[PDB]
RNA sequence: GAAUACUGCCAGCUGGGACUGAGGACUGCGACGUAAGUCAAGGAUGCUGGCAUAAUGGUUAUAUGCCGCCCGUCUUGAAACACGGACCAAGGAGUCUAACGUCUAUGCGAGUGUUUGGGUGUAAAACCCAUACGCGUAAUGAAAGUGAACGUAGGUUGGGGCCUCGCAAGAGGUGCACAAUCGACCGAUCCUGAUGUCUUCGGAUGGAUUUGAGUAAGAGCAUAGCUGUUGGGACCCGAAAGA
RNA sequence: AAAUAUGUAAGAAGUCCUUGUUACUUAAUUGAACGUGGACAUUUGAAUGAAGAGCUUUUAGUGGGCCAUUUUUGGUAAGCAGAACUGGCGAUGCGGGAUGAACCGAACGUAGAGUUAAGGUGCCGGAAUACACGCUCAUCAGACACCACAAAAGGUGUUAGU
RNA sequence: CCCUGAAAAUGGAUGGCGCUCAAGCGUGUUACCUAUACUCUACCGUCAGGGUUGAUAUGAUGCCCUGACGAGUAGGCAGGC
RNA sequence: GUGGCCUAUCGAUCCUUUAGUCCCUCGGAAUUUGAGGCUAGAGGUGCCAGAAAAGUUACCACAGGGAUAACUGGCUUGUGG
């Protein structure tokens, strides 16, 4: 990680100012668009009780 | 000596007051209260008295003159939150009382010297209310009653709810 | 000497932020939106009355 | 004085800072040096060690006057003269005319050499020197001069 | 910070807060940290003599910066002091605060309720 | 209640004025603190800390300690303070001619200086001829060299001075010590 | 095609009630006003009435409402069916001394300590003083013994303050105390063994995973105080015993 | 082969580029360790906090413990005996559990006002003899955790259900 | 849910009275009550950070500004009677 | 390869003794015996951080302990019923 650091403001020393270096925590999810094409939501409720045995 | 001496001594002079931000702006009356309106009085020696509500005072007082031909209540001051404003109401663009005012009633300078182990009224107050009163009477007489309700004293009965009540 | 609220004391209100002279002017709290008529699909219309 | 001791303030409270559990005995650990090899062994051994056992051979009927012989080193040894006469020698470095110090006459046995005279010759005379303290006094163009 | 809260679940309530929330909270209950000491904002040039570094000038931008969480969150959001709120005025709307709010508690995250909780809490 | 993260009431720990009831060392501390406080100088603030310490908090700083630090590059021309004692040294044979303001001096060590040429001065009159600490060179003498310090931290392996009385053979040099004797240390 | 509920927002308006009024020339931030000023804008002012004394208030006795188990002690746990205590006055228990640790104040400082003694006296005081002696300025070794600078009293890393250049940020220089580290020096141990020679003495030079309560531009001595330590009757009172 | 618990790292005492020392190491101008000089910008290399951070001296009391959830050993068991983590009591009042060291809530300068916690709102007793859907009638009903106990088994009592 | 199973010694304990479409049991929605807890204010003390000398109208261990904090046996220390 | 494949198989001060260095001391000065030192092992403490140690008291004493038994009570209920 210390080289990759090194090669990624060296490469902003040309190119791309401000490369941030530091590492993040996982961030929330960004806003999205889920299609139905293909994918109608279709699902059954919880499930009466039976003994298997 | 008896006791040492503190070291040092309090300063005598008086401090002078930080300029105060509390400008005098006029009351905002009640909307029930407008001049010519019935007014029962809750307190004092004319308890439970109607009255007719004439003037609104400089000194937030309502100058009253329930009529003393009716009732025996003169032309004088009351506070406006010892009153129970009604319905009824009288026609007052028939009377003048732009000259009753704080120094119209002003009492007098009691003396402290002035003392009475045991134990009469000024001359134009008896013309001011004849005056104002003929005005009113001619008024009153108009609708029927007003003249024996004025005359008639408020009291609670059993059974009354204040908060209930229409006034 | 004595902290005064702001959302009372209008005074101290327009102490601080200065817009809220132009927000109380046009109403800023009350904005009419523009209208629409867009129609949702049937197929979200059917998926919300499935059984 | 009594007036500023913790007695006067610990008077109203029982103990008296003793403790109600410990309640201050009288030899609750034993008197003296009792138990330095059994119960306050660890603190012997911490704080005091070596103290238990013989080391060395006995010297009977020892005479510390023997053993006299207090110790001057060089970087001192400019004091034992007296500060009027001290410049004077100290510029001219003379080796025809060179102060004498008689340490012995100072009251000290042997001269030791932790260094650095100026530059000056002086003629020491004392019982014990030390080789260095030799080396430097001859460096410096002196002589030491053995005494008894 | 999550994980965080998920460690601290029993004895908190949490929530997304709206901009009217924020905005009153700073507002009313808002105090900075300057020198240690516990400073009520009350005034703009506090802010931009002790977060101006930042570009932020007045309780508005301050106001921006939390709800829009910027680059200078953090330095924003230290220097707040921690909010003091009283108990709310209507109650916890709930017989026993300390079970999680699915549950019919208090604790754990109300996410868009917290609204109603602190603006009855402060 | 508060869940405290730290103690509470806690004083800070560090003399905010000298123990002494020295009326000229309680006029010395006012006047540094009018320094401290009115002037930007970090020196007034360190003269003021230390006119507070105490007696093995200043060590006594030696002419010699003088002499070797004015040896220092671009140091020669600088006024040497001692917030404490000059002791006299024998053990040097030449002194430059120096300015140096301390508390006090001991007879041998004023006229070691005099004698140099050069001054003895006290810190009003460096307060007065420096007022934020101009080409100043604070001095501090050796404050670990006390005989007490040499018993600070005493245990096995620690290689620390035993508190003890008498010295020599026979006095805490058998067990413990050898390994003849029972065990070393 | 609307309405309404539910939820949410307004830097929308407005009525009633309660508690509070800290500060004491001005200084600030604002607002309304062309400005002049004014304002609810870094904490209450204005008007009015009664009384001017037991009226308010204090104290005390009582009543009422609710609450309140006997202290001290040992104890995990006491109101205890645990022990001491019927009551009151007076007395009643961490002290002094020898030696000492840390800390602090003071004097003087490589020194420091007059008070064994002498001189003197307004006479157990105060004042003055020689030679010694104590501790300190050298350690190390069982001892015989030996005994502290290669060098700006060393190098490296920090290091307050100071200095130079900079509006500043900062960059350089110098860096006391202190901390870590690699060295150097003194003694002990082990090894090596020069010239020389009472031919068995002498021990030069050079080393070491060794060792010391050392050196490396001294800090100590004395008086006093709290706290702590040991011996003493030893915080006070208490045996069965022994001689 | 978990969960929980647990070690280390997330840089300036760093990284990279040239070349200096050695008696160590290499076949060797190979390395190892420590360095001279040069480059790296302000996101100097995750988050949150940091109440000042480090350092030293000296000395008190204490060295009988006990309780609760959870894990757990001996024992039929115990208000028994013995361990583990944490929180408590001891050393602590206050509101609640009538009463109670340890439970719940909450920890305490002196007051005023507002709001609540746990617990409650027929009367004692401050606060709805509130609202709503059901269940239960006991010739020994039931009525809030710790907690002041109840079982196997059984009933065309009555209710819902397969 | 109720009932049987269900027996102990002074008279007694959902805390008591009492309560039966409950004042019981399960559940749900509100309103209300009150801790030395939370919020705001005053005052006391403590701690911390500061201001104050072209004489601060001669107290600078004083005067003042700001913020936070306050349980306590054994015990420690400080200021006072 | 600096004992046993690893995890157990062991022992202070004083005294005695042996080995080593052939070294230091016996203090008026030497020589030789003798003695004492310095470094390293052994002789042993198993109550194993290491006193040198038989009973009895129904004639008994003292300081205490409910930190602890012999009676009630309390928890428990194996056993008993
Ligand atoms: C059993 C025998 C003796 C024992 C030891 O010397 C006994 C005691 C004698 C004494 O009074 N004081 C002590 O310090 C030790 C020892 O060394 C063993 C090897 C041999
Ligand atoms: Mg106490
Ligand atoms: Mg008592
Ligand atoms: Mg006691
Ligand atoms: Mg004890
Ligand atoms: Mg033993
Ligand atoms: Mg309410
Ligand atoms: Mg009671
Ligand atoms: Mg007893
Ligand atoms: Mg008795
Ligand atoms: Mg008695
Ligand atoms: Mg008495
Ligand atoms: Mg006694
Ligand atoms: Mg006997
Ligand atoms: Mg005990
Ligand atoms: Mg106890
Ligand atoms: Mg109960
Ligand atoms: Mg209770
Ligand atoms: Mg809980
Ligand atoms: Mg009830
Ligand atoms: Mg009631
Ligand atoms: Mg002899
Ligand atoms: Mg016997
Ligand atoms: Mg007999
Ligand atoms: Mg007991």
């Amino acid at each position: 990680r210390v080289k990759a650091n090194a090669a990624k403001r060296a490469e902003a020393k040309a190119q791309g100012v401000a490369v941030q270096l530091k590492r993040q925590p996982a961030q929330p999810r960004e806003s999205r668009i889920v299609s139905t094409e293909g994918n109608v939501p279709q699902t059954l409720a919880p499930v009466p009780y039976e003994t298997f045995i | 000596s008896a006791q040492k001496a503190p070291k040092w001594y309090p300063s005598e002079d008086v401090a002078a007051l930080k300029k105060t931000r509390k400008a005098a702006r006029p009351q905002k009356l009640r909307a029930s209260l407008v001049p010519g309106t019935v007014l029962i009085l809750l307190a004092g020696r004319f308890r439970g008295k109607r009255v007719v509500y004439l003037k609104h005072l400089e000194d937030n007082t309502l100058l009253i003159s329930g009529p003393f031909k009716v009732n025996g209540v003169p032309l004088r001051r009351v506070n406006a939150r010892y009153v129970i404003a009604t319905s009824t109401k009288v026609s007052v663009e028939g009377v003048n009382v732009e000259k009753f005012n704080v120094e119209y009633f002003a009492k007098e300078k009691l003396t402290k010297k002035e003392k009475k182990e045991a134990k009469e009224i000024k001359a134009e107050r008896v013309e001011d209310q004849k005056v104002v009163d003929k005005a009113l009477i001619a008024e009153i007489k108009k609708t029927p009653l007003l003249k024996q309700y004025l005359s008639a004293s408020f009291s609670l009965k059993n059974g009354d709810k204040p908060h209930m009540l229409k006034f | 000497v004595l902290k005064k609220n702001p959302l009372k004391n209008k005074q101290v209100l327009l102490r601080l932020n200065p817009y809220a002279k132009v927000f109380a002017a046009e109403k800023l709290g009350s904005k009419k939106a523009e209208k629409t008529g867009t129609k949702p699909a049937a197929v979200f219309t059917e998926t919300l009355k499935h059984d | 004085p009594s007036r500023f001791t913790k007695t006067r303030k610990h008077r109203g409270h029982v103990s008296a800072g003793k403790g109600r559990i410990g309640k201050h005995r009288k030899h609750p650990g034993g008197r003296g040096m009792a138990g330095g090899q059994h119960h306050h062994r660890i603190n012997m051994d911490k704080y005091h060690p070596g103290y238990f056992g013989k080391v060395g051979m006995r010297y009977f009927h020892k005479q510390q006057a023997h053993f006299w012989k207090p110790v001057l080193n060089l970087d001192k040894l400019w004091t034992l003269i007296p500060e009027d006469k001290r410049d004077q020698y100290l510029k001219s470095a003379s080796k025809e005319t060179a102060p004498v110090i008689d340490t012995l006459a100072a009251g000290y046995g042997k001269i030791l050499g932790k260094g650095r005279i100026p530059n000056v010759p002086v003629i020491v005379k004392a019982r014990f020197v030390s080789k260095l303290a030799e080396e430097k006094i001859r460096a410096a163009g002196g002589v030491v001069e053995l005494i008894a | 910070t999550l994980e965080l809260l998920k460690l601290i679940e029993p004895y908190v309530a949490y929530g997304y807060p709206s901009y009217s929330t924020i905005r009153q909270l700073v507002y009313k209950r808002g105090f900075g940290k300057i020198n240690k000491q516990r400073v009520p904002l009350s005034d703009n040039a506090i802010i931009e003599a002790n977060l101006g570094k930042y570009g932020i000038l007045s309780i508005d931008d301050l106001i921006h910066e939390i709800i829009t969480v910027g680059p200078h969150f953090k330095q924003a959001n230290n220097f707040l002091w921690p909010f003091k709120l009283s108990n709310p005025s209507g109650g916890w709307g709930v017989p026993r605060k300390f079970k999680h709010f699915i549950q019919g508690g208090s604790f754990g995250n109300r996410e868009e309720f917290i609204n109603k909780l602190v603006k009855s809490m402060n | 209640g508060i869940d405290h993260t730290s103690k509470q009431h806690k004083r800070s720990g560090h003399r905010t004025a000298p123990k002494s009831d020295n009326v000229y060392l309680k006029l010395l501390v006012k006047l540094y603190t009018f320094l401290a406080r009115r002037t930007d100088a970090p020196f007034n603030k360190v003269v003021l800390k230390a006119l507070f310490l105490s007696k093995i908090n200043r060590p006594p700083v030696s002419v010699s300690r003088i002499a070797r630090a004015l040896k220092q590059e671009g140091a020669a021309n600088k006024t040497v303070v001692v917030v404490g004692t000059v002791t006299d040294d024998a053990r040097i044979f030449e002194f430059p001619k120096t300015t140096v303001a301390a508390l006090r001096f001991t007879a041998g060590a004023r006229a070691k200086i005099v004698k140099a040429g050069g001054e003895c001065i006290t810190l009003d009159q460096l307060a007065v001829r420096a007022p934020k600490g101009q080409n100043t060179l604070i001095l501090r003498g050796p404050r670990n060299s006390r005989e007490a310090v040499r018993h600070f931290g005493m245990g096995p392996h620690k290689g620390k001075a035993p508190r003890i009385l008498s010295t020599g053979r026979k006095f805490e040099r058998a067990r413990g010590r050898r390994r003849s004797k029972g065990f070393k240390v």
